[PDB]
């Protein structure tokens, strides 16, 4: 994250995959740096929670945005609207563990074709 | 497949005692006292004590109703305020001579308490029944009180995402692991202690999603499991966890017919006065294409004990390289045996408890709770397979016939409030009778047998009330032939009293009594008058109880054909003479014919003397 104190943007180095999950080495593999503002992170997690709690993970208009991950015998629900405000961090009655169908998308700011990024530090 | 119930008793034609409290529903928990004279009923928001000899006699009552602030709390959690947000009694167990251990769902706050029997008032112990009692009245649940410690199988939470087989001990609390190898979406059916160096065991029966099998949809599989009473958990690993938990497939099928019943519904332990080994009578239905079918498989405890004691375990393996498959483990098994009890052998190797077992053995059982061998039924086939019936609960009474031949009497309840009485005759099922216990066709949720001298009864609970039935209705049988033909080990014909009596109940002489399970009514020793107007029509009423017999009419010593215009059959049994004239007068005989073995048994049902006026 940006530091000079602790920003609101997550800077993440990604590398393309080799055929255990090893990044393709040398000039055959590339790396990229993506920025995911943490508010964008929270916006999506919040809408994943909201869908899964109140509108069966479907979320109007269309649909199939949230589900229960890791094969847990739970399902998304049609709970009252008030659940969102009453239980922000959930409860014994809310669906868990939740996960998004919709991914959090970022376009690179850095795209290095022959380099395999291993460490990130950002300042301002 | 098993035939149709030989005789059908309407709720109207038999003596059945009923019990229900106005505005009180879901009579799902039944428990009778030590003395067997007081049956306790656990319903929705109430507990009663009724005279077990006449369930209609209400002795004591106690309520445990939910507060409006607790109902609204539950409703705010999107549950049904007037349905699910109420106190469903789920745990009704003996605690002492002067108390019972009671747990209810309680608008999804499982709560436990002690019912003071001398007062029939709750003690307000207000214990958190999380793990002991389900939150949801929909969730599966099972409990057995062993040495004043509750052994329970249910959900550990509100959503029913966490299953649990645990012991609320206080001294040594133990529970299962929250892992697929241990339990994979189970639906609890039954639990009991199988008592004896050798330790006692606490068996558990349930249906869960199979790991060993793969099909179009996820396949369910019945499970027999056990834990050791003396379990104290592991020291370094399995801290506060079962070290004695082993499970296996419970197989109920006829393969030459492609019939597989992979959903367990009920389990009854036949505790033989004679036989040293108990027999589990298990009730199953198929997961796939149930339309519906029911099967009753009987399992010898020794068989299951053989699997848990000497059977090879199953290994889980990684397969290409994101999948898990389960195969027979043929590798080295640790000693002491993983999952075994603290027996004579262990004590010799200076092992006093699970707390001092090697980590090698404890790790093994934790990673291998499932056995490769299936637990198979006696004679490797079901005792009964029935079609067009969804059986709900089962009870079995081991009864000695006049002959001395022992029959295991199967009382099986249906999802339409009926009870079937069946016995496995010579290599074929005989369904003696069926009785409509509930006039409202309410499914029998719970069933409980008292085979004790004097108080011989079956007690069935549904959402609408409770019913009390005897084990036989010998008196309903009119003739000796009718008494014998029933092929009920409970019923014998008494020539001195001219009544069909209940053998092993009545004070009639044993040596001078008639019973033949062959159905040969040959062992037995051996006129409604009408006057109708000319031209008029006659209805000659005739009826019998065998659903397996057909009736035909006879006039002037010949088999009359009930065809238009002169004759007609009303309701397939009542004869209709249409145009009365001089020649129609005389004797009309209604006769029945029923096949027993190869032979046919003709009986004269009705005798009529019809006289046509001029
Ligand atoms: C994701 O959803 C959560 C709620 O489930 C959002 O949290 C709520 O966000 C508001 C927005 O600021 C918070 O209000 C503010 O709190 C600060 C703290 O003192 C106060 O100074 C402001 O005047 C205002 O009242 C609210 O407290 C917070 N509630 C919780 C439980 O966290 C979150 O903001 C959402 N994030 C995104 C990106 O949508
Ligand atoms: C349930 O399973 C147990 C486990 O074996 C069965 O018990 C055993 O049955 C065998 C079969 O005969 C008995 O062996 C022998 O019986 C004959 C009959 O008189 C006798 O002459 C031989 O000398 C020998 O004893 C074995 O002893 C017996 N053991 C026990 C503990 O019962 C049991 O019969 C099975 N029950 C059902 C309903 O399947
Ligand atoms: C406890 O016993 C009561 C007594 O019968 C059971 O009541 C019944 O509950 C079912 C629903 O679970 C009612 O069925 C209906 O379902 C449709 C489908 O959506 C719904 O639209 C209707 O409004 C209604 O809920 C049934 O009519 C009702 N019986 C009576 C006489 O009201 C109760 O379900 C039992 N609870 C348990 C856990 O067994
Ligand atoms: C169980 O219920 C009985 C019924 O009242 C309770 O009995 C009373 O006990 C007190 C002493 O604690 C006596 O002084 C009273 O005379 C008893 N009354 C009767 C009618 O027996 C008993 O105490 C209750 N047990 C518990 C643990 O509360
Ligand atoms: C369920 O577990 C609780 C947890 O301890 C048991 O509670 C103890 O019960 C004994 C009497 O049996 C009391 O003397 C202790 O003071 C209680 N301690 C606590 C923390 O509650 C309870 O008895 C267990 N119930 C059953 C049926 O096994
Ligand atoms: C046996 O039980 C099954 C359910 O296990 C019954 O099937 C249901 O019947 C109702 C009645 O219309 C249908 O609405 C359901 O869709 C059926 N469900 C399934 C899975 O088939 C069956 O009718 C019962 N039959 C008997 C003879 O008891
Ligand atoms: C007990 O059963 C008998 C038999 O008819 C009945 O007369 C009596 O009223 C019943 N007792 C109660 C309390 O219902």
């Amino acid at each position: 994250v940006a530091t000079s104190a602790h920003g609101e943007v997550l800077f993440a180095a990604f590398s393309s995959a080799a055929p255990p999950p090893s990044a393709a080495a040398g000039a055959s593999g590339a790396s990229a740096l993506c920025a995911f503002p943490l508010d964008e992170v929270d916006r999506l997690a919040n809408r994943t929670r909201d869908a899964c709690y109140t509108r069966e993970g479907r979320a109007e208009d269309g649909t199939e945005v949230a589900y229960i991950e890791y094969d847990v015998n739970s399902d998304c629900a049609q709970l009252p609207v008030d659940t969102l405000d009453a239980y922000p961090c959930g409860s014994d009655h809310t669906p868990s563990p939740m996960a998004s169908r919709v991914p959090l998308e970022a376009t690179p700011i850095l795209e290095w074709p022959g380099i395999q990024l291993t460490a990130v530090a950002v300042t301002m | 497949f098993a035939p149709i119930p030989r005789i059908t008793w309407e709720h109207r034609e038999v003596h059945l005692v009923q019990f229900h409290e106005p505005d009180i529903y879901n009579y799902s928990a039944l428990l009778l006292s030590e003395d067997k004279d007081t049956l306790y009923i656990g319903a929705r928001e109430a507990v009663f004590a009724v005279n077990a000899l006449n369930i209609s006699e209400k002795q004591h009552e106690v309520y445990w109703k939910v507060s409006e602030d607790k109902k609204a709390k539950c409703a705010e959690k999107g549950k049904s305020k007037q349905t699910e947000c109420l106190n469903y009694i789920r745990v009704l167990q003996p605690l002492s001579a002067t108390s019972l251990y009671v747990c209810g769902t309680n608008a999804f706050q499982p709560a436990c308490d002690h019912l003071n029997l001398t007062s029939f008032k709750f003690l307000g112990k207000n214990e958190d029944g999380k793990g002991r009692c389900p939150f949801d009245p929909a969730h599966s649940y099972t409990s057995v009180m062993v040495d004043g410690e509750l052994y329970s199988g249910t959900s550990y939470n509100f959503l029913g995402s966490e299953p649990i087989i645990s012991r609320n001990s206080s001294h040594s609390p133990l529970r299962t692991e929250y892992a697929i190898p241990w339990l994979n979406e189970p639906s609890f059916v039954f639990a009991d202690v199988i008592r004896k160096g050798e330790d006692d065991r606490v068996y558990f029966f349930f249906t869960e999603v199979s790991v060993e099998y793969e099909f179009v949809f996820r396949v369910l599989i019945p499970r027999i499991a056990r834990v050791c009473k003396g379990d104290q958990g592991g020291l370094r690993t399995l801290q506060k966890k079962w070290t004695s938990f082993l499970k296996a497939r419970l197989i109920c099928s006829r393969p030459d017919s492609g019939l597989v019943f992979n959903v367990l519904r009920d389990v009854f332990v036949l505790r033989s006065p004679g036989l040293k080994v108990p027999v589990f009578y298990a009730l199953f239905t198929p997961q796939l294409n149930n339309v519906g079918l029911s099967a009753v498989c009987a399992y010898n405890l020794s068989t299951a004990e053989e699997v848990f004691s000497h059977g090879k375990y199953m290994q889980s393996t990684t397969v290409e390289q994101s999948h898990t498959k389960w195969v027979r483990y043929n590798g080295p098994v640790p000693k002491p045996r993983p999952g075994a009890c603290i027996d004579s052998e262990a004590r010799a190797a200076n092992y006093t408890s699970s707390l001092n077992l090697p980590d090698k053995t404890l790790q093994f059982v934790k990673d291998h709770p499932l056995m490769d061998d299936s637990v198979t039924p006696i004679d490797n086939r079901p005792r009964l397979i029935k079609k067009d019936v969804n059986y709900t609960q089962i009870v079995v009474d081991r009864t000695q016939a006049l002959d001395g031949t022992v029959y295991d009497v199967m009382f099986v309840s249906t999802d339409r409030g009926a009870l079937h009485k069946a016995i496995s005759l010579e290599h074929a099922v005989h369904i003696i009778e069926e009785t409509q216990l509930f006039q409202d066709f309410e499914p029998v949720q719970t069933l409980l047998l008292s085979s004790k001298k004097g108080n011989r009864f079956v007690y069935a609970g549904s959402n609408s009330g409770v019913v009390q039935a005897p084990l036989a209705f010998c008196g309903k049988h009119g003739t000796c032939e009718d008494c014998v033909l029933a092929r009920d080990p409970y019923c014998a014909w008494s020539p001195p009293t001219a009544t069909c009596v209940a053998l092993h109940q009545t004070e009639s002489p044993s040596r001078g009594l008639i019973q033949e399970m062959s159905g040969d009514a040959s062992v037995c020793p051996d006129y409604r008058q009408h006057f109708f107007k000319h031209g008029g029509t006659a209805e000659l009423k005739c009826s019998q109880k065998s659903n397996l017999a057909r009736v035909f009419w006879k006039f002037q010593n010949g088999v009359l054909k009930a065809e238009s215009p002169k004759y007609g059959l009303m309701g397939r049994k009542n004869l209709l003479i249409f145009n009365l004239s001089e020649g129609d007068s005389g004797v009309y005989q209604c006769l029945s014919e029923e096949r027993v073995k190869n032979k046919t048994v003709f009986q004269v049902v009705a005798k009529h003397v019809l006289e046509v006026k001029v």
